[PDB]
């Protein structure tokens, strides 16, 4: 897996690619690793995935929650507390590894968790099998007071390098932006530089290829 | 809460005079959205009304409206919340239809009606909603945890003369700019008070508002069908009325 | 190994409107094969939940599930849709999240409102796998994910769809040791479901 | 890491490096090792992230719910408040922290509470595993009640030693100066410290 | 002179169940401890008295895959090699 | 009256009327005073000598919490031993969890916390007594009273139980005398004669002077029990102020 | 009244009735007479007989060889608070092979006693105890109460007709203290300060029960042949 | 005697519980300046002994917020620690400091609790929080026993409350915050409403002032007010 | 605790004809580097009892905190506590070997060796040994960890049995107390050179010398010395 | 952590008409060291009885100081009654047991 946060002048952008894979096996060409804990904040995780779906569930709901509770926007802040301290509660048996990026009345903000309960702030992070090769181009390219567009094209291109570059990353690139004075742009598949290669020929087999002992029809 | 030697329960029907003393507040169906209306008093000039909203979102499609003891609905409301996240949301994915919330917030004040120790909440609801399924709904809960689906109902202090005045203007082919004529002249004959668009307050169960959403690029998220109207909205309406 | 214990293979793909979901019938332990009547596809009134993995644990989730969505059938007075379902197995294999089930599920069906196909896979603890071409499970997930690749095309009416996924469990459960001995193959429509038997090596 | 504090004439300056590494990769290369538990009073951390950041937050609620029932903590208080988290769950915790706060009182003040979590007050201390370097140099270059700039150049000379010999330290090296006059942030960037 | 990890990213986690949850599997269900006068119980002292076929093909250890890894699920290493 | 049969009612007029009455008990409690000094306070307290079998100066009734705290109450005798009891675990909890002895207002909310609560629920009584308490911490000396109702007042002087209002009115005279303040050494006397003076309008019975004090100087900040020389030199200064 | 049947309940005029009951409830039991010297503290008990072919009530309860009580009221909550007095000593003992003082005693005695007056659903200890014990500090005698308040004393009498005892004893205060190196006398006052609260009735090798501890005496029970020297 | 509906539909213990709000025979007011929000309450010291540092109404909730009480001053304490750690808690698990608003509906929430469990009785204590927020400016919520509360542009309570109101919307109606620029001059403005609304001059003994400013919520020390009433009579 | 981190080495004690002595060195260590020199191990309890302790540093303060709320809570409702009826060496002992070995009985165990010396108030010297594990002991001599090898022996020479204490006197004891300090130093890579030393004695209560240093060291035989072999 | 050792005792119980014997060594050991050269382990016990504990020193002062308790209860309950050698080997047996794991 490859993800990148970037902050730039005026918000933060997450990007990250889109193959899943079990074991040596690409089980999902096209999975969205994005995840919306709130409208304006959006996270991406490694490690454990069932894990990290299940924690970002849990936040998601219960800052909802506290979002019609106190009658006001979420803190990015409050996600990365509330994550951190449910992290830290099972001593990082949840196995859970996020970029959390998102924006709030307070700024833009971009943070990673680890499993165990620590967290970090960044003006550009990376994460997952792809990390080392992502963060040689941020560490490259990154600047202070990037544009929107040239954060956009830095993000994909990190990510790009992540794809090209590792075997656990591939396919496509999604990319969220989120900026201070109105709302979040999610960007599935921004990127699609890995389409299919064209079949030789059409393997449809002639009906009544496959032998068959019996048919029925059931009452469902 | 027991049963008295009649049959009723006893300390239930308190808690529906309490309602009785309550606000007027107003719910009504149209072919294609719900409206759910209520004036708001305020404790003195100094208070910033605009602090409180008696109408209160439950889930995106789902809204609540009461009459009563302001408090207990504020519980009853984040209990609400709590149960259609945790019980519901957290297991399929989805907000809970209206009638399945309207049950479990029934089940919520039953429970207070059938448990020793603590009195029944003094509010009665309504709860207008939408899903894809059983379509738009509009639900009164009582204080005793039974709840009805209504075509346009009433509720508080103007009950009866507001039930009596829908049941004149309500029919089967209004869309939702007609009920919320209806809403604004019933509530309007109800308010003894002062009649604008800070004292009223409106909410709509309609068509998707994707300008709430807060993002874009996922076609099939849809966003709130419930969204309360400004002080601005209503007295655009309350002017052109 | 709990997983590779009992074998068995289930394979869901999409077609134009049509889904089909296949699985094949042995059970066993290791090298012995006990029996040829164990069908891993259970269905709650129009979605189809494929399970493999251990066996006991198959078993298992085929009762909680039938008990989850026949209360949600009483109190909905609807049927369970793909998607519901989908989330409502990823939130029961979480719950054990530290004592969980060895087992992969496959989830197919039609949605009735929309009428789009559906599928979805899980590992053992609920990570949700929806694909929109095809999914696969069991102890041949290797040579299933190669011969579905290899044949899966977009847009198969059922008798190709049909041919399709019966080639392809086929193929796949002979090179498999601890899959075979016949195979069951659902076509599953809008308005009607087909259950055919295929005929294999026994061996 | 590489953590230091020293008490000097009008206070104490305490200061870290920003370098943080997960084995031989650095993950985050300009992180802030100081946290601020109070007003004037700051900890930093040392060993395991995860357990020294849930330690300075559980302090921060204790030191927080403290100053609004029974007015301003001490340095002492705080530090015995991590003396206390951190010893009813040693096995647990693999946290080492250094405590450097002012007050009007006792003018500038540090505890160290190494891994086995006792405390200690030394006129400086140093923490970290790029700290085992320069012992040598802190003991024989350490003076008392030094001026405010002979304490940051004593600091950034052996946070620069420290720097120069761990691999697990690096970065710019910042010092919060706690004193009767504030609290002073301050930045030494790699040209400026290696060049010495 | 080990290298900090500060965030116990590289952290690894009596011997483990191979499968956790599973008592059947569990090292001291497995293979109990023998009870201390059993060698007065039995004449000998005890109560009591593979994979790969023709083909040479050249599991992860729970005992040094990180504690947040379940046997069999899907996993992405956090931070690459 | 109704409504005075619970301890968790509000009777029309909003009155508790339960911590009323339990404060009526505390009313004819033996009196006890405090007095703060410049560096210090000092507790007295009347003990009433019901018959010659009591053994003389063994039945103390004034009590030390942690080292810097001291207690004295008047009312129901086993209901002040619950409260420092109970004020005494709560000093060593935040000497466990803290170091620095538990600040006198510090222990004072923790007492009134406690004392109130007694007035929340239905299914526990008030408190009987009235405890007058103090001690000296890094922001020198303090004294507080404790009512049954868990209100409590930082005061210079304070006196509590059936002499309260004659002792009350000498120690506004004390105060108004003493405008530079007390020392310790003045106000142990001082105090002695107060308690005299208050026992005068209860002198159907024998009684015994029990006198303790906290200061800076004379204790070097530690509660202790006035003994000895000391003791009767304030005796004969009290028995003298009164011939 | 409608403030009687509670032990949480004040008086208007700030009066627990529910423990004024309980103190009446020692002042139905029979009288026991306690004293003390500087190096001897003696218990004398007039003992009890349901029927004229009925043993009578054991009022002496030894705790150990340097402290033990006796009862005036209900038995069983005797039986109770002695056996938590027991295991404090014994605690005491264990955890710092440390003899439990008398003072001590006393204290954690009135402690447990307050709880019962003041939350709701426990009952008033109806009964009193006189407690006695010699130690590193001397001999000691302590009077407890229902309400909790325990007492220091040279001597004193509780139970029916206990108003003459007292009496006794205050009279010869300054006599009976200064008995020293000897227990014969002391008992024999004590007998003597007993024998005050007799009406239709005598003290009798069977009646009366007597016990002591000190410097050289163990806390030792006389009754039967042995208080015949007594009477 | 307990909290239950009477047939009329009322809760005559929590109306008892209001009428406890007075039984300290002492008003209090609140106003919202441009930048800072102030609390004048007076301090009634009846007798000599007590010493009048320790005699106040005014407590320290956190950083940034103020509370102020009227009624017994048992259940004010009980009140406002529960208030501090009720603070302490969310800015421990949310991770930025508690909102006013927020703090005054759970403590709304927390006194409707008790108005319908029967085990336990309401507080006799209204509750009226300040703050500059850091994102709705300054903020004044009273609490009621009932578990009701809601904003205000200015506040009074006590047993003079209706004339400190009937003041308060005369300014408002004649001027919904106060055009002063430093904090000093808003807390003159209050002590002036308090001056004529009462028709009584305060000594620097009889007020308390409380002022929200930007991450510092503050308590007038005796000089300070002395300067406040000295600029008034200037 | 399961594993000992920042540790004081050794503490030694011996009775004499009217008292106890004894003295500790005030280095804790982490593992090998000499980390805080400033530490005090002797912990008075009173006028008639001082605490030595050994093992972890963070251990012994908790320790020394129980004692403190020991001495507290014996004032309690005890107007005799300052004369009679106050804290004994025998209690102290008692109290503290009880803990230790409940949280041995726990797994949870505090890893230090604990040396209470004091005089009973019938003039008596009490001088018991207690460890990690419970096991308690009392001797004319005592010592922990390399002082029960190194040192012990030094004391038993002046000392070996009980009817050697009233032969013994301050000055004699005092000398093998110091002696055995030089010894230690010399050979116990953990020690160091400045130590406390704390004299009770029935008629003259308790003298707390601190700070000692070691002196008379003898190191001028090491010039001679050519490496090995040749 | 190993929470037992061995402190080096040897205890001996002889019987006969007229009497019973038990003797133990005074020596206390940890590793090769000598711990203290007069540390008692055989206990009069009161009652005519003896005791002795030997083996692990601190568990040997717990099951002591246990039965001390134990018998001092049954002095509290049995009127003060003298306690017979069986009715204390029971005792024990059943203090013993009571840890079995």
């Amino acid at each position: 897996t490859t993800i990148v946060g970037v902050k730039f002048n005026n918000g933060v952008v997450i990007a990250a690619d889109t193959r899943s894979t079990q074991g040596p096996i690409v089980a999902d060409k096209n999975c969205a690793k994005l995840h919306r804990i709130s409208p304006k904040i959006w996270c991406a995780g490694a490690g454990t995935a069932a894990d990290t779906e299940a924690v970002t569930q849990l936040i998601g709901s219960n800052i909802e929650l506290h979002s019609l509770y106190t009658s006001r926007e979420p803190r990015v802040v409050s996600a990365l507390q509330m994550l951190k301290q449910h992290l830290f509660k099972y001593q990082g048996h949840i196995g859970a590894y996020l970029i959390v990026a998102g924006v709030d009345p307070t700024g833009s903000h971009l943070f990673s968790i680890h499993a165990h309960g620590s967290t970090d702030v960044g003006y550009y992070l990376s994460l997952g099998s792809g990390s080392l090769a992502a963060m040689a181009v941020l560490e490259s390219h990154w600047k202070q007071d990037l544009t929107k567009e040239e954060a956009i094209k830095l993000a994909s291109d990190a990510i790009q390098a992540g794809i090209w570059n590792d075997l656990g990353s591939g396919s496509n690139v999604d990319v969220c932006v989120m900026e201070i004075g109105k709302d979040a742009e999610y960007l599935r598949n921004y990127l699609t530089p890995n389409v299919r290669e064209e079949k030789q020929k059409s393997y449809k087999f002639p009906r009544g290829t496959t032998a068959v002992l019996k048919e029925s029809i059931v009452n469902i | 809460t027991t049963f008295s030697p009649s049959g009723k329960l006893g300390q239930i029907d308190y808690a529906l005079t309490a309602v009785k003393q309550g606000v007027t507040s107003l719910g009504i169906k149209a072919t294609n959205g719900v409206v759910i209306a209520t004036e708001k008093k305020s404790s003195s000039p100094l208070a910033m009304s605009e602090t409180l909203s008696k109408v209160s979102l439950l889930t995106p499609d789902i809204g609540a409206v009461y009459s009563g003891m302001g408090p207990d609905y504020r519980v009853l409301v984040d209990k609400s919340r709590k149960v259609a996240h945790t019980s519901y949301k957290r297991i399929y994915g989805e907000y809970p239809p209206t009638k399945l919330l309207v049950s479990e917030v029934a089940k919520i004040m039953q429970e207070a009606t059938q448990s020793g120790g603590v009195r029944p909440f003094g509010v009665s609801l309504l709860i207008a909603g939408h899903d894809e399924f059983n379509g738009f709904s509009l639900y009164q809960v009582d204080p005793s945890g039974s709840y009805f689906p209504w075509k346009a109902t009433a509720i508080g202090k103007g009950s009866v003369a507001a039930k009596t005045f829908l049941e004149k203007r309500w029919n089967d082919e209004l869309e939702l700019e007609d009920a919320i004529h209806i809403a604004l002249l019933t509530l309007k004959e109800s308010v003894e008070g002062e009649f604008n668009g800070d004292t009223i307050e409106l909410a709509i169960i309609g068509d998707e508002n994707p300008d709430l959403l807060g993002y874009t690029g996922i076609p099939t998220d849809k966003g709130p069908r419930f969204r309360k109207l400004t002080s601005q909205e209503i007295n655009d309406r309350l002017e052109a009325l | 190994d709990p997983s590779s214990i009992n074998g068995g293979i289930v394979v869901a793909m999409t077609g134009k409107d049509c889904v089909a979901i296949a699985c094949d019938l042995r059970l066993g332990s290791q090298s012995l094969g006990v029996s040829n009547k164990f069908e891993k596809i259970f269905h709650y009134g129009h979605v189809f939940l494929g399970i493999t993995g251990l066996a006991t644990d198959v078993t298992t989730l085929n009762e909680m599930f039938r008990y989850k969505t026949n209360l949600y059938k009483l109190k909905e007075e609807r049927a369970i849709e793909p998607e519901t379902f989908t989330q409502l197995v990823s939130s029961s294999l979480y719950e054990r999240r530290f004592g969980p089930y060895f087992v992969g599920p496959v989830v197919a069906g039609i949605n009735s409102k929309s009428g789009k196909p559906f599928i979805a896979g899980f590992d053992l603890i609920g990570c949700i796998d929806e694909a929109k071409d095809f999914i696969v499970s069991g102890t041949a997930s290797d040579q299933l994910f190669g011969m579905c690749e290899s044949l899966y095309e977009p847009n198969l009416e059922p008798e190709d769809l049909f041919e399709t996924i019966s080639q392809a469990l086929l193929n796949a459960a002979d090179r498999d040791a601890l899959s075979g001995w016949g195979a069951v193959v659902y076509i599953i429509k809008k308005d009607e479901v087909v259950k055919r038997y295929l005929k294999m090596r026994q061996d | 890491t590489s953590i230091m504090a020293v008490t000097f004439k009008d206070g104490v300056i305490l200061g870290a490096d920003s370098r943080t590494t997960t084995g031989a990769y650095i993950a985050n290369r300009v992180t802030d090792k100081l946290t601020r538990v109070h007003d004037k009073i700051w900890c930093c951390r040392s060993g395991s992230a995860a357990d020294t950041q849930a330690i300075a937050d559980i302090v921060q609620y204790h030191l927080e719910l403290y100053t609004s029932q029974y007015g301003t903590p001490s340095t002492e208080t705080a530090a015995s408040v991590f003396k206390e988290l951190c010893y009813e769950n040693k096995d647990n915790l693999t946290a080492g922290i250094i405590v450097a706060g002012y007050d009007d009182k006792n003018k500038g003040e540090v505890y160290t509470i190494p891994l086995g979590g006792s405390v200690h007050k030394l006129p400086y201390a140093i923490a970290g595993s790029g700290s085992t370097f320069i012992y040598g140099y802190c003991d024989k270059n350490f003076r008392e009640n030094m001026s405010k700039e002979e304490t940051v150049d004593f600091i950034k000379h052996s946070l620069s030693q420290a720097i120069k010999w761990d691999g697990s330290s690096g970065g710019v090296i910042r010092m919060v100066v706690l004193t009767a006059a504030g609290v002073e942030r301050l930045i030494f960037y790699p040209d400026e410290y290696e060049q010495l | 002179p080990k290298f900090d990890d500060e965030y116990q990213a590289q952290a690894r986690q009596a011997p483990l169940n191979p499968y956790p949850g599973l008592t059947v599997t569990e090292p001291s269900f497995a293979n109990p401890a023998g009870g201390y006068a059993d060698g007065d119980l039995y004449p000998v002292g005890t109560s009591h008295p593979s994979q790969g076929g023709m083909i040479f093909d050249p599991a992860p250890r729970r005992e040094d895959m990180p504690p947040g890894w379940m046997p069999g699920s899907k996993y992405d290493e956090p931070f690459g090699p | 009256t109704g409504y005075d049969l619970s301890n968790s009612v509000f009777s029309p007029d909003g009155r508790n009327f339960q911590v009323e009455y339990a404060v009526k008990a505390v009313e004819n409690g033996t009196t006890s005073i405090g007095i703060k000094c410049n560096d210090g306070v000092v507790f007295a307290v009347e003990k009433l000598i019901t018959s010659k079998l009591l053994v003389p100066q063994k039945n103390v009734k004034i009590q030390v919490v942690d080292r810097h705290i001291g207690c004295v109450y008047s009312g129901l005798i086993p209901d002040g031993r619950h409260l420092v009891n109970r004020g005494r675990e709560e000093a060593a909890s935040f000497k466990k969890l803290y170091k620095t002895p538990i600040p006198i207002p510090a222990f004072a909310d923790r007492l009134g916390q406690y004392v109130q609560a007694h007035t929340l629920y239905n299914s526990v009584r008030p408190f009987g007594v009235s405890t007058i308490f103090g001690g000296v911490d890094k922001n020198g000396a303090h004294l507080y009273m404790l009512e049954p109702s868990g209100s409590y007042w930082g005061y210079k002087g304070a006196a509590t139980g059936k002499g309260r209002q004659s002792a009350k009115a000498e120690l506004e005279k004390l105060v108004d005398h003493h405008p530079e303040g007390l020392s310790a050494r003045e106000a142990v006397k001082q105090a002695a004669k107060i308690i005299y003076l208050a026992h005068e309008d209860n002198k159907e019975k024998d009684f015994e002077l029990e006198i303790s004090w906290c200061s800076l100087s004379e204790t070097n900040g530690l509660h202790k029990f006035v003994k000895g020389d000391l003791l009767q030199e304030a005796i004969d200064f009290a028995q003298k102020e009164i011939n | 009244n409608n403030y009687d049947g509670d032990t949480v309940t004040f008086s208007p005029t700030g009066r627990l009735f529910q423990v004024e009951y309980a103190l009446e409830a020692i002042k139905q039991g029979s009288v026991t007479v306690g004293l003390r010297s500087n190096t001897h503290a003696v218990l004398v008990a007039l003992k009890r007989n349901a029927d004229e072919l009925s043993s009578y009530q054991k009022k002496i309860i030894k705790c150990d060889e340097h402290m033990g009580l006796s009862l005036a009221g209900l038995a069983p909550d005797a039986r109770v608070l002695s056996n938590y007095l027991r295991q404090q000593c014994n605690y005491s003992s264990l955890v710092f092979n440390r003899k439990l003082a008398v003072e001590r005693a006393g204290h954690l005695l009135c402690d447990k006693a307050q709880k019962n007056t003041q939350s709701y659903g426990g009952r008033p200890y109806g009964v009193g105890l006189l407690i006695i014990g010699y130690d590193k500090s001397g001999a000691h005698l302590l009077e407890f109460q229902p309400s909790g308040n325990v007492t220091e004393l040279y001597g004193t009498a509780i139970g029916a007709r206990s108003q003459g005892a007292k009496t006794y004893l205050e009279r010869t205060l300054d006599t009976f203290i200064k008995i020293d190196g000897n227990p014969d006398e002391l008992i024999k006052a004590g007998v003597e300060a007993i024998s005050q609260s007799l009406r239709d009735e005598s003290l009798t090798v069977d009646n009366l029960s007597i016990a002591i501890v000190g410097k050289d005496t163990p806390f030792t029970i006389y009754d039967g042949e042995a208080v015949a020297k007594y009477i | 005697h307990i909290t239950i509906f009477s047939p009329e539909g009322r809760l005559y213990q929590v109306e008892y519980a209001f009428k406890a709000t007075n039984q300290t025979n002492i008003n209090s007011l609140a106003v919202r300046g441009k930048d800072c929000t102030v609390v004048i309450s007076q301090k009634k010291v009846p007798d000599k002994l007590l010493d009048p540092t320790t005699v106040s109404y005014i407590f320290c909730i956190s950083r940034t917020i103020g509370m102020v009480v009227n009624g017994p001053i048992p259940d004010a304490r009980n009140a406002a620690l529960r208030a501090k750690a009720e603070a302490a808690e969310f800015r421990y698990k949310y991770g930025y400091d508690m909102p006013c608003d927020v703090l005054a509906k759970r403590m709304a929430n927390l006194s409707q609790i008790y108005t319908q469990r029967a085990y336990m009785r309401p507080l006799g204590v209204i509750l009226t929080f300040v703050s500059v927020d850091e994102e709705l400016g300054p903020s004044i919520y009273k609490t009621d026993p009932a578990g009701y509360y809601v904003g205000y542009k200015a506040t009074a309570t006590g047993p003079k409350q209706q004339e400190i109101t009937t003041n308060l919307e005369n300014h408002f109606k004649k001027s919904d915050h106060i055009n002063e620029e430093s904090w000093e001059k808003v807390v003159e403005f209050a002590i002036t409403h308090m001056i004529d609304a009462l028709g009584t001059e305060f000594s620097k003994n009889d007020l308390e002032v409380g002022v929200a400013t930007k991450d510092k919520f503050f308590t007038l020390s005796a000089e300070n007010i002395e300067e406040r009433l000295v600029a008034i009579a200037e | 605790t399961q594993q000992p981190i920042v540790t004081g080495t050794s503490v030694i004690s011996m009775k004499y004809d009217n008292g106890v002595i004894i003295a500790a060195d005030n280095l804790g260590s982490y593992g090998s580097l000499l980390r805080f020199n400033g530490v005090e191990r002797l912990i008075p309890v009173g006028d008639n009892t001082v605490v030595g302790i050994s093992g972890d540093i963070s251990d012994m303060q908790h320790i020394e905190r129980l004692l403190k709320d020991l001495v507290t809570e014996n004032a309690y409702d005890n107007p005799l506590a300052d004369a009679e009826e106050a804290l004994e060496p025998s209690y102290i002992f008692e109290y503290l070997a009880t803990v230790m070995y409940q949280r041995r009985s726990k797994m949870n165990p505090l890893w230090n060796a604990i040396i209470v010396a004091g005089v009973q108030s019938n003039g008596d010297q009490f001088l018991r040994y207690v460890n990690l594990l419970g096991v308690t002991y009392s001797s004319p001599t005592l010592a922990t960890g390399f002082g029960a090898h190194m040192a012990n022996p030094l004391l038993r020479k002046v000392v070996d049995r009980e009817s050697d204490i009233p032969k013994t006197t301050v000055q004699v004891a005092e000398e093998a107390i110091v002696n055995a300090m030089r010894v230690l130093y010399y050979r116990d890579a953990r020690s160091s050179r400045n130590f406390s030393l704390a004299i009770i004695d029935k008629n003259t209560g308790l003298t707390f010398k601190k700070n000692l240093q070691v002196e008379n060291m003898k190191w001028d035989f090491a010039k001679d010395i050519k490496g090995y072999g040749t | 952590f190993n929470p037992y050792g061995d402190n080096g005792g040897t205890i001996l119980g002889i019987a006969g008409e007229d009497f019973a014997v038990l003797a133990g060594d005074t020596r206390n050991i940890t590793d090769y060291s000598i711990n203290s050269r007069y540390e008692p382990k055989v206990f009069d016990c009161g009652d005519n009885i003896v005791m002795s504990a030997n083996g692990f020193a601190a568990d040997g002062d717990a099951l002591v100081k246990r039965f001390k308790n134990s018998v001092k209860w049954y002095h509290f309950d049995h009127n003060d009654k003298k306690l017979s050698i069986n009715s204390a080997a029971r005792n024990i047996q059943h203090l013993l047991y009571g840890k079995r794991f």
